[PDB]
């Protein structure tokens, strides 16, 4: 069911969990979560768009997300 | 047969950019419509305004119509398919879930599959998707 890892699981959940209309820009990501790098963050969200969860809603640093559940 | 045949799934040349399930429980933004070319006219303007779509484009297969658009609203697979199989009382519809946009849209530009309308100023671009 859940084919994502740990890791990214968190990652995914505080953008869609995020009370900000912005959503969570990359340098929030890694604002919120210092243990992930830059490198590692960059892999997730582009897993996490291939995966059709999140984004970019008018800027690649701009992440957006809608359904999640 | 003896007239236009008609396929009740998409071409061998698009199923390998296809997810091919529709009720796949997952969330996902590129759908494309095997259609009619009237019944696709319709739904490019009202999709477009219906969810916003960030490209719809008509193009031309081989005896229908496909219409391709990405939905920015993140969405599940059946929650459009619902909405298109409505719209079937007067043609039938084909829509499936896209597995490669880009790549769908690369042989949607190609010798049988041609360019009729679209939004975006050439196709996709790197701009609709994340890097």
């Amino acid at each position: 069911a859940n084919g994502l890892t740990v890791a990214q699981n968190q990652v995914l959940n505080l953008i869609k969990a995020c009370p900000r209309p912005e959503g969570l820009n990359f340098q929030d990501l890694k604002n919120q979560l210092k243990h992930m790098s830059v490198s590692s963050i960059k892999q997730a969200v582009d897993f996490l768009s291939n995966e059709g969860h999140i984004y970019s809603t008018v800027d690649d640093d701009h992440f957006k997300s809608t359904d999640a559940e | 047969g003896s007239k236009v045949e008609d396929p009740k799934d998409f071409p061998s040349e698009l199923l390998s950019f296809l997810s091919h399930a529709v009720f796949s429980n997952r969330t996902l933004a590129c759908f494309a419509i095997y259609t009619t070319k009237e019944k696709a006219a319709l739904l490019y303007k009202k999709i477009m305004e219906k969810y916003s779509v960030t490209f719809i484009s008509r193009h031309n297969s081989y005896n229908h119509n496909i219409l391709f658009f990405l939905t920015p609203h993140r969405h599940r697979v059946s929650a459009i398919n619902n909405y298109a199989q409505k719209l079937c009382t007067f043609s039938f519809l084909i829509c499936k879930g896209v597995n490669k946009e880009y790549l769908m849209y690369s042989a949607l530009t190609r010798d049988p599959f041609s360019v009729i309308e679209e939004s975006l100023p050439g196709g996709l671009k790197e701009h609709d998707f994340n890097p």
